[PDB]
């Protein structure tokens, strides 16, 4: 499996696009609510401020976190290799098989 | 005549752009999406410029009075004259805004001022929201 650092990096990226999807959804609801606000019912007027504020705060911190990720790219620089040992490990397992062949009491 | 000349040249280039987008859509194979977007945006902004310039010079167009040429023969070209003379809209747009008005349907004036205050309030609210977070 990959080293953990890459794991939380990909988790943060996934959070980033989920936040973008949430921003698009909230844009959909604010566009929806503005229609009836133009229609002329004032009951949903208080919800408009909350929706706008949450939309803007969702737009800002997502870009901020993505900026942090791109910054991490800046200092992460400088921080078949398996083949060099690959034959060796193959060697090992083959002899292990011979051991299983060599002992008739373990072939069950 | 200067205003109508500018209208002429701009509408001619708009028609040229329409002919362009036409003969690149008429091909049996659709080009790349990006070229279509570029053509769409260019032609559509050109239509915007057409609308704005036609708006600017309404007085010159209105002042002009239409009259057929003495040399132009109407006996043989009456069909051509009637073709340009007619101005009634295409019917589908007509019932289109008829259904639109049907759906839409001192009271009207005070709703109008209520819309004014909602517009101003929303503009101020979004100005405040933009000012809340530093975007630079």
């Amino acid at each position: 499996m990959q080293p953990p650092y890459i794991q939380e990096r990909l988790k943060s990226l996934n959070d980033i696009e989920t936040q973008l999807c949430s921003m698009l959804q909230e844009a959909s609801q604010v566009t929806f609510i503005f229609g009836e606000l133009k229609r002329g019912n004032e009951s949903v007027k208080p919800q408009f401020e909350n929706h706008v504020k949450q939309f803007y705060e969702r737009l800002d911190k997502s870009t901020t976190q993505l900026r942090k990720e791109i910054q991490l790219l800046d200092e992460n620089v400088g921080t078949n290799k398996k083949a060099l040992g690959q034959d060796t490990e193959k060697m090992e397992e083959q002899l292990d098989l011979l051991s299983a062949i060599l002992d008739p009491s373990k072939s069950k | 005549g200067q205003a109508l000349d500018a209208v002429r040249m701009r509408l001619a280039q708009l028609t040229h752009s329409l002919r362009r987008i036409r003969d690149e859509m008429s091909k049996a194979e659709l080009p790349q999406w990006y070229t279509l977007q570029s053509q769409l945006n260019v032609t559509l902004s050109q239509l915007v410029s057409v609308t704005s310039t036609l708006q600017h010079f309404q007085e010159t167009l209105d002042s002009t009075v239409v009259y057929p040429l003495p040399k132009f023969p109407t006996t043989s070209h009456e069909s051509l004259v009637t073709t340009l003379l007619r101005k009634k809209n295409i019917p589908e747009v007509d019932e289109w805004m008829k259904y639109v008005r049907e759906t839409s349907g001192e009271e009207i004036e005070k709703l109008l001022q209520q819309d004014r205050e909602i517009t101003n309030w929303a503009r101020t609210t979004f100005r405040n929201e933009y000012g809340k977070h530093d975007f630079k």
